[PDB]
């Protein structure tokens, strides 16, 4: 996911800008987004939300808007139990489980059901599961006493002011997510949100692993209020952002550092090249217009190539294999953009898969390591160029195996295909530096691949009066069999041709193609 | 201090759908708009919504068999369906009425357009305000925050 909010002072017209840009699976059902517009006499909300949710999580209106990104808030603990004498060891004593006899029905191949018993055991930590390898694990989830999740979102998105928004947010009923806010009065805000247990010791990695389940030492009971969490409001730099990076460069210059917060809230790991581009694209640009904001969102730079090709290319040209030399010259002539017509991009990805792992997040290959002191210009360089050239040799073979040649156009292999619509792809993997994201699948037998994850709902809003907003939904507004509204936006996505989002009654009345009167009686 | 444009004041309940299947739901009060929103989601995504609500009930195994069993065990063991009943009761009266209306919207869509609902998910209807709460509770707390994978040690790709 990406998120940007821009203060008035950083824009040409003097109105805040907001980007909504979540990245999730294109197929997982509960991750499907749906666009809609609700209007009553007392509120108005426009935007996207996961199907089945009755409130819009990615909302805006004439006054304000929010967006969300995944922050991985560590709101649960998995505890390793030590089993002993039919109970579990805890503070030097054996303690018996709570146990309940439940049951459920299981449908059989012939349409009937059988009754299946299900024992539910619990320790003081929580419900107990047995892993395949025999490890007994109790899971303890925070915020089970927070019934107001949906209402909190609803009050946040209909807030009459920033003060009303923050009081809603402060209820701590939404257990995770980074949340970014902007409004027509000029306020912008980033909050690292969620329900995080107060602990006395241990960093994030310790609390992400199996915590010992044999002691009250590690049994947390309380959680952090909103003002214990990383937040930024109207910073000197005039913007906030988050692209799933840890919350340590949400703006530039920064307003806090990792020492200001307990070490279990968020990782201190290298920021992804996409997250580095996010900071650069906002910080380096001033006097922003909506049009420019939208152009910057299409950024699809192979930043990883900028960090490696200067060392890789000369090293590869030393090699006696003429195919490696030719690969080197193909990469050297590349403008390092993930465009449809790029002949070098696929080959570059296959090299990066080896150099930085299959997820492209590996750090061991670089000469200069990542540092928070140079958060948007490290890591850099190739540590062992001879080894890297051997990786290129393998990647050449991999590229020909997968795609048929080392120089097949990126957009001929990378396609966006829904029903009978088939259009050329551009942009790519976030961890390679592409800001706009299409996480391409492994290729089929003809070398054709499509996005499994990436751009879904994409909207950009200027809080002028009236507001002006544009957006697209990659996979349409419907997935019901036979709908004409699954594949009808993807061609526009392939050209970055955004729809004007229509909030004013008069605009809606000009665009209407179907009218459903309804009436509700409780 | 320039004020925003005048808010529109709906005088009847209606969805104006645009050419891309985006619903513009106008309601004369909050419950009406939530009902309209439920109707719209059922038109656009009803099959998968019903399936997911079925699972958040803890009835995946019962409705659809062994492929849904592991999720059923995860959710019953973590007490999700019952906790959703509790959370529903714990709602503020005004917001509970919005939830009831959203559910009635789904039910009404299906009642009036039964041809649009896939056979395997018809057994899920009717849905309730509590079903809505339960799916949200599953999504936030037992997909996003606490995943079956991290607890059971099935630790591999993002999905």
């Amino acid at each position: 996911c990406n998120s940007w909010a821009v203060a008035p002072g950083k824009t040409a017209n003097g109105n805040a800008l907001l980007l909504q840009n979540p990245h999730l699976s294109w197929t997982t059902d509960y991750f499907t987004y749906y666009e809609a517009h609700l209007v009553t006499p007392d509120f108005e909300i426009y935007g996207a939300t996961q199907i089945g949710l009755p409130v819009i999580r990615f909302a805006f209106n004439q006054r304000m808007g929010i967006t969300n990104t995944v922050n991985g808030m560590v709101g649960a603990t998995n505890y390793r139990l030590t089993l002993q004498d039919g109970g579990y060891l805890y503070d030097g004593q054996v303690r018996p489980f709570e146990r309940r006899q439940a049951s459920y029905r299981l449908r059989q191949a012939d349409g009937t059901t059988v009754d299946k018993p299900l024992e539910i055991r619990s320790s003081v930590h929580g419900p107990v599961f047995e892993r395949a390898d025999g490890t007994a694990v109790a899971v303890r989830v925070a915020g089970l006493d927070r019934p107001g999740m949906l209402e909190q979102y609803f009050d946040m998105i209909t807030a009459d002011s920033f003060d009303d928004y923050e009081a809603a947010l402060a209820r701590m009923q939404v257990p995770t997510f980074n949340i970014v806010y902007a409004d027509r009065e000029g306020t912008i805000n980033y909050s690292f949100n969620g329900v995080a247990p107060k602990r006395a010791e241990g960093d994030i990695a310790f609390w992400q692993g199996l915590v010992p389940g044999d002691s009250s030492r590690y049994l947390w009971t309380e959680t952090h209020p909103l003002d214990d969490l990383p937040r930024v409001t109207n910073p000197p730099g005039g913007f906030v952002q988050n692209s799933n990076d840890p919350p340590w460069t949400p703006t530039w210059p920064v307003t806090y550092t990792p020492k200001d917060f307990p070490s279990y809230l968020a990782p201190q790991t290298p920021h992804s090249l996409r997250a580095q581009q996010s900071v650069r694209l906002m910080s380096e640009n001033d006097d922003l217009t909506l049009e420019r904001f939208m152009a910057l969102q299409l950024s699809h730079r192979a930043v990883m190539a900028d960090r490696t090709l200067p060392d890789l290319i000369p090293a590869a040209l030393i090699d006696p294999d003429p195919e490696v030399q030719a690969a080197a010259r193909l990469l050297a002539a590349w403008d390092r953009e993930f465009t449809s017509d790029s002949r070098a991009a696929l080959l570059f990805e296959e090299w990066a898969r080896l150099f930085a792992g299959q997820n492209f997040a590996g750090q061991a290959g670089f000469a200069t390591p990542w540092s928070l002191d140079k958060p948007v210009s490290t890591p850099y360089g190739v540590r062992d160029p001879k080894a890297a050239v051997d990786q290129l040799r393998t990647a050449i073979a991999n590229t020909k195996r997968k795609y048929g040649a080392i120089d097949r156009p990126f957009g001929d292999a990378s396609r966006m295909i829904l029903n009978d619509v088939n259009v050329p792809g551009a942009a790519g993997y976030g961890n390679l530096g592409s800001f706009r994201v299409f996480t391409w699948s492994d290729p089929d037998e003809n070398g054709v691949r499509t996005p499994v994850h990436g751009e879904t709902w994409v909207a950009m809003i200027e809080f002028s009066t009236p507001v002006r907003a544009y957006g697209l939904m990659s996979y349409g507004n419907s997935r019901q069999p036979g709908t004409t509204h699954y594949s009808d936006q993807i061609e526009r996505v392939s050209r970055a041709d955004f729809r004007e989002l229509l909030l004013r009654r008069e605009q809606v009345e000009a665009a209407v193609q179907e009218r459903t009167p309804f009436n509700f009686k409780p | 201090p320039q004020a925003p444009i005048a808010a529109y004041k709906p005088r009847s309940n209606e969805i104006l759908w645009d050419g891309y299947g985006v619903p513009h739901i106008y309601g004369v009060d909050a419950p009406s708009a939530f009902y309209g929103y439920g109707w719209a989601q059922a038109r656009s995504h009803g099959d998968n919504i019903l399936r997911l609500y079925g699972e958040a009930r803890g009835k995946g195994a019962e409705y659809w068999g062994p492929d849904y069993e592991q999720t059923t065990v995860w959710l019953l063991t973590n007490g999700v369906p019952e906790r959703a009943q509790q959370w529903y009761a714990q709602q503020s009266p005004d917001f509970r009425a919005n939830l009831d209306a959203f559910a009635a919207g789904i039910n009404a869509y299906a009642q009036q357009n039964p041809d649009d609902i896939s056979p395997d998910v018809r057994q899920v209807l009717p849905v309730s305000g509590a079903d809505v709460v339960a799916h949200a509770h599953r999504l936030m707390n037992f997909l996003y925050v606490a995943s079956p994978g991290r607890t059971l040690g099935e630790g591999d790709p993002p999905d």
